[PDB]
């Protein structure tokens, strides 16, 4: 309930915490494409997601339940495996805060 | 930050 929704704002704050920083950097703003020169990085992404709209939308009480939190987190590493071949830097600072997150979240209380 | 945008981290 409530409960399970402070069990996701305890992962939120984890991986924005400076803990994580070194791997999480890349996620705490919307991928700014025209200033990395990505010009087909919407046309690739869809529906794109990053941690700082996911505190947005915590802080805004968007969130209903776990599952819809845990959505966002997940699609925001799903653009980041869509667009980037696996052996660039982001993609393995993604999988290491997948491993925080989902390792995390897993824990949820019952 | 990056070196190369999204290959190569700099920090």
């Amino acid at each position: 309930s409530s409960e399970q929704l402070k069990h996701c704002n305890g992962i939120l704050k984890e991986l924005l915490s400076k803990k994580h920083a070194a791997y999480a950097w890349p996620f705490y703003k919307p991928v700014d494409a025209s200033a990395l020169g990505l010009h087909d990085y919407h046309d690739i992404i869809k529906h794109p997601m990053d941690l700082s709209t996911v505190k947005r939308k915590m802080e805004n009480r968007d969130y209903r339940d776990a599952q819809e939190f845990a959505a966002d987190v997940r699609l925001m590493f799903s653009n980041c495996y869509k667009y980037n071949p696996p052996d660039h830097d982001v993609v393995a600072m993604a999988r290491k805060l997948q491993d925080v997150f989902e390792f995390r979240y897993a824990k949820m209380p019952d | 930050w990056w070196i190369i945008p999204k290959v190569k981290k700099g920090c």
